[PDB]
């Protein structure tokens, strides 16, 4: 949570959005993977969001779908993602990492120590894609006892009701659903109820898109397919993955400075 | 919150992404203003009756008891329009469907046969129909999906994952997450996010309410148990229900012992998998230490679901119902025997819950019982397997 | 001398070596004992309902007659337990064997179904089943023949004359008339030497019994007409008995007319072949113009009788009855719009019975008529026919 | 019938049996067959049972079945039979020659014309195979009309009521069946009802069978698949074929006389 607070007050104070790009641990392999955001971070990302390969992604679209693939080809699993983890909070003290989860990885061996390792290698948020707000109530606690921000999302068709639980559960940023779908008014609202800073999320793949984001209200935007797009796209050039990615990560961050 | 409980002790729930929760929610306000509306049960009754052949029978089976104090009876539900008790679902779930003003189905299938169910009720009640199915089985059920084409449903094969069954359980909700205001997700168990295993439940239980009437009248008492194979546990369900506050009647769940619980090749996650969070739900899974989820494996493809409804793992927890596993070998003999000996091919599913009232027949042979197996399918479509294990074996 | 009258007009009788009519004598007594006994008709109608599955429904078809005035209606013979009428009368026929006190069962099969039906009958009653079938359709119907062997039946491949059913039906024959004393011939159609015509249609006259009470219940009035399609007559004259005195109620049956009557290559030896003596009967059949004996071409295998039942060229020639013929392309037609429209798959020689029904609605689709088609069967067994063709024309 | 009642009185003058060979017309084609006619006479057959090859003789074991089976490889038709018929009779006027008919291939063309076919030809009787006394009324009359012997079978089983209408609608002979199935006391009852004399078929394969039968006071044997065993035998030797069977034949006839 400190983490996302000093960045967005940071933020505020350049009156600049945040862009969040998304990569799954591991994609195409351990090696690679750490260079990869390596590159992210140095290419202008402002925070991490990083997905911890599972056997069945049903919130994530094609794109990611074989990210986790490319993943587990490479035999990948959530120890060696803490142990990514931990390396890359040991050389960034200060970006916001957040993990992209599925419940069962959480649920696995206990909630509670699912936090606490998270909290051991210095991760700031966790959002776990099929808990929804009804049935949060262990996994929000779990984080908050071990100071991980539980992550919401903010559905474009959201009530005024569900609008309420996200801004008062929610902590770091509230994740703001620009579609619904899968991965390939409501900013008044979450503000007036004192909601995390908003990232609106889903189909974020241009700059002009990070700058109506930003525009809009929102303190960021997170950017994942078109990141791992140009992963697969790379496969075979390395080199030329880091290129490329450098490229557009330094494009979209551009878009979001004032 | 919800207008019925999710939750059938610490197992159920709604595990699903924000974005279906409104979906959830329509569904079940849908059902229960159903339940409580006379001409849609009247309309549900109809087709159950004029176009699924309800009631079906309950047949003693005198032969294969012979010699012993077991009287046997099945429920013939593979005489239920399309040889499978699938079928009674379906049709109140596309009776919902067409409640809530949609006009199109999306389902899932491993084996086929939920896919079939699904298009032909799709067919009936003219809605436009689209299944998902992995790869892996759709080379491997082309009788099936030819099936499902010739009704005029759509199906499209799922390569992600293992491309089985729970791949196409994943591909199945990323389309109903960005389409449910026109599609309603027929779901082919009783699994999955509440409020399925509640709805499936009960468009099943007139399985185990028209067993007892029969019984009543046939034997004048009550079964002394009734059993059923579980694969995901819908028909095990709709048996057991109307039986659940009879105290005397034991219910039995037979669940897929693949080569051999030892083996580590079954399908039998309530009583040797671990709980987890999956498919929408908080239930007992095939899945590795990591928490991955694997596959369930079968004689029977049918039965290869990797985990098991919510309230059969509730039931099993308070001791209200015993669940037990039953081999390829143990179900392939049943197989045999009810064929030459009522000359009934029964279905691979079913054949392990006659396995295992066979098992309680021959092993106290003396003791006085009065059985009931729900005969879920019948098995013209287990020929070909049958026939190529006992060839492969001399 | 007989009991009953082995003639409908001038055709029938019993045309058999002589070492045959003391064995037709006897069960057409036991038949007649049989019909008086009310604890004979018990244990039929125990079988029949707790068994068999009986009642069928009676489904009403609304999808596939939208925009004309046709009511149309299904009897549905497909849920029978074996997934086709033929089940009804091996199980009286099963009945009186053991009347007569004999323990072994004698049959002939074409494409295997009315094997599956003795075999399934003779395991159900304890009976030692053996089969008899051409060898040219033992390799093109290896399903059958091992649900046949799966039932514990004897299955006798024969490579005599073209090796088809007619070929088979003498074999029987030649093996019943050495053997009568403790075996009998379970006939698998309304046709061959009297007693079977009567004997067949009395064992599947509760189709058009049923049939009536639920039209009347449904519609209050009786049907403009029945539609049934016919290879050896049985589901038809089951579906018409009932209704012959109801002089308002039409009966048609439907022939197979293959790849066109005028082609010669068909199956309709009612309307188009000529009256001979075969098989222990006087019917029209296919046959040269020297007299010999003719096989009968459909797509349907089922419709495969050479001849016809005596009592349907009766019906005919006092045109009490009328029948018609439907080409192999009009019941592929039939068989997939049902598949589409009603989600129901029919068999291949139901559908032909369908087709002149659609062809009635379609023709004059403004006429006010309410009409029964008899849906003897269900086509699952008929889907890779249906597939190899619609894939052989693209 | 003429023919029948000379020869049972010339052989009863010279107190012997009848020997009576029956054959497929055609086969295994129409000229061996006229030579094994012509065989089976010059080594003693009394009396002639010739088939007419039919598609489905389900009064015919295997042996008669294939023979058909071989005549109908020979494109042999009914009408090329009675051209036979005709022959035989042209080349031996005083053997009796009786036929082995189906139902259907005398219904064909009308039962009366068959009839009037056979008198042409020569024939002395008919036996239609599936027709029992029971249906055989339009066919004994038709017979009749036309001098034609209409042949009845008397199974072992028989009872009274059928030993009194074979022996009153049979004509020329009655034929006596030594067993039940198909091709592969009574007597007395019969003489007291005056029937036609009888000549027992069926399995009649041995000499000493043919002494029994006429020890048992029948007036001949009839024997079939013995016959035709040997044509199937010797087809790739059809001048041993005639040798093996004018030696089955003249013992055969041998064990009939006194
Ligand atoms: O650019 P895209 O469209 O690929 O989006 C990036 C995806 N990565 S992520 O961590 O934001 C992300 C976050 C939550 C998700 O599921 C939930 F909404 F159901 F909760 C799915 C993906
Ligand atoms: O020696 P076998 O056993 O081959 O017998 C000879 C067969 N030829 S036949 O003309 O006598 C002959 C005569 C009548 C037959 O059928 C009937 F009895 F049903 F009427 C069958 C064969
Ligand atoms: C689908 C099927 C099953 C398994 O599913 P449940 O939901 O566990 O009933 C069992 N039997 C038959 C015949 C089936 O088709
Ligand atoms: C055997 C069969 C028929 C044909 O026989 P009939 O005796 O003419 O009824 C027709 N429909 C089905 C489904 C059959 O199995
Ligand atoms: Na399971
Ligand atoms: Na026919």
């Amino acid at each position: 949570m400190e983490r996302y607070e000093n960045l967005f007050a940071q933020l505020n104070d350049r009156r600049e959005g945040a862009f969040v790009p998304f990569v799954t641990l591991g994609d195409p392999g351990i090696e690679q993977s750490l260079k990869i955001i390596d590159t992210l971070i140095d290419a202008g990302a402002d925070a991490l969001e990083l997905g911890v390969p599972f056997s069945d992604p049903l919130a994530d679209g094609p794109t990611i779908q074989n990210a986790n693939l490319r993943a587990f080809a490479a035999g990948v699993t959530p120890a060696q993602c803490f142990e990514m983890l931990a390396l890359i909070r040991e050389k960034h003290p200060t970006i916001p990492i957040g993990l992209l989860m599925y419940a069962n990885l959480v649920f696995n061996n206990g909630i509670d120590a699912f936090y606490a390792r998270c909290e051991q290698v210095g991760v700031d948020s966790v959002l776990v894609a099929d808990v929804p707000v009804e049935e949060s109530a262990p996994f929000r606690q779990a984080a908050l006892r071990h100071n991980i921000a539980p992550i919401f999302i903010c559905p474009p068709n959201a009530d005024d009701d569900l609008l309420r639980q996200v801004a008062s559960y929610g902590r770091g940023y509230t994740y703001l659903l620009s579609r619904s779908g899968v991965t390939g008014h409501l900013i008044e609202k979450l503000k007036e109820y004192h909601a995390a800073p908003a990232l609106q999320g889903f189909g974020i793949s241009s700059p002009e898109q990070v700058s109506a984001a930003v525009r809009a209200g929102a303190a960021g935007a997170i950017s994942g397919s078109a990141i791992v797009k140009i992963i697969e796209k790379n496969l075979a050039s390395p080199k030329q993955m880091l290129a490329e990615l450098r490229s557009f990560v330094s494009a979209m961050k551009a878009a979001s400075r004032a | 919150t919800t207008l019925l409980n999710p939750y059938f002790g610490e197992f159920g729930g709604m595990y699903v992404p924000q974005i279906l929760m409104p979906a959830l929610n329509q569904l079940e306000e849908a059902f229960v203003s159903a339940q409580k509306d006379p001409e849609f049960q009247a309309q549900f009754a109809d087709l159950l009756k004029n176009y699924a052949g309800r009631p079906t029978a309950l047949t003693k089976c005198q032969n294969i008891t012979a010699g012993t104090r077991t009287t046997l009876y099945l429920k013939r539900e593979d005489l239920l329009h399309g040889g499978a008790h699938k079928t009674n679902q379906v049709l109140g779930q596309a009776l919902l469907a067409k409640r809530m003003g949609k006009s199109e189905i999306i389902a899932e299938t491993g084996a086929g046969q939920h896919g079939v169910a699904s298009a032909l009720a799709s067919a009936l009640l003219g809605l436009k129909c689209r299944i998902y199915m992995g790869a892996k089985d759709v080379e491997r059920q082309s009788p099936n999906v030819f099936r499902m084409r010739l009704m005029g449903a759509e199906v499209i094969p799922v390569h992600s994952g293992s491309a089985t069954l729970k791949d196409a359980c994943n591909e199945a909700l990323r389309d109903w997450s960005g389409s449910y205001e026109t599609a309603h997700y027929m779901l082919g168990t009783a699994a999955g996010p509440h409020p399925y295993p509640t709805i499936v439940r009960e468009f099943q239980r007139m399985i185990g309410e028209e067993t007892k009437a029969q019984i009543l009248d046939k034997e004048g008492r009550l079964p002394d148990a009734v059993i059923a194979c579980v694969g995901g546990g819908s028909n095990a369900i709709g048996m057991f229900a109307d039986f659940i506050n009879d105290t005397s009647v034991g219910l039995i769940g037979v669940e897929p012992g693949g080569h051999g619980i030892e083996t580590g090749e079954h399908g039998a996650p309530l009583k040797h998998g671990r709980v987890g969070i999956y498919f929408g739900m908080k239930a007992p899974m095939m899945q590795t230490a990591d928490g991955q989820i694997e596959e369930s494996y079968s004689i029977s493809a049918g039965l290869d679901f990797p985990s098991v409804g919510p309230q059969h793992a509730y039931l099993n927890s308070i001791g209200r119902a015993d669940y037990v596993s039953i081999t390829d070998d143990e179900a392939l003999e049943a197989f045999k025997t009810l064929c030459r000996h009522e000359g009934i091919i029964p279905a691979l599913e079913s054949s392990h819950a006659l396995a295992h009232a066979l098992k309680m027949m021959r092993e106290q042979p003396e003791k006085e019982q009065l059985l009931v197996v729900n005969l879920s399918g019948r098995g013209d479509k287990d020929i070909f397997t049958v026939h190529d294990i006992l060839k492969a074996r001399g």
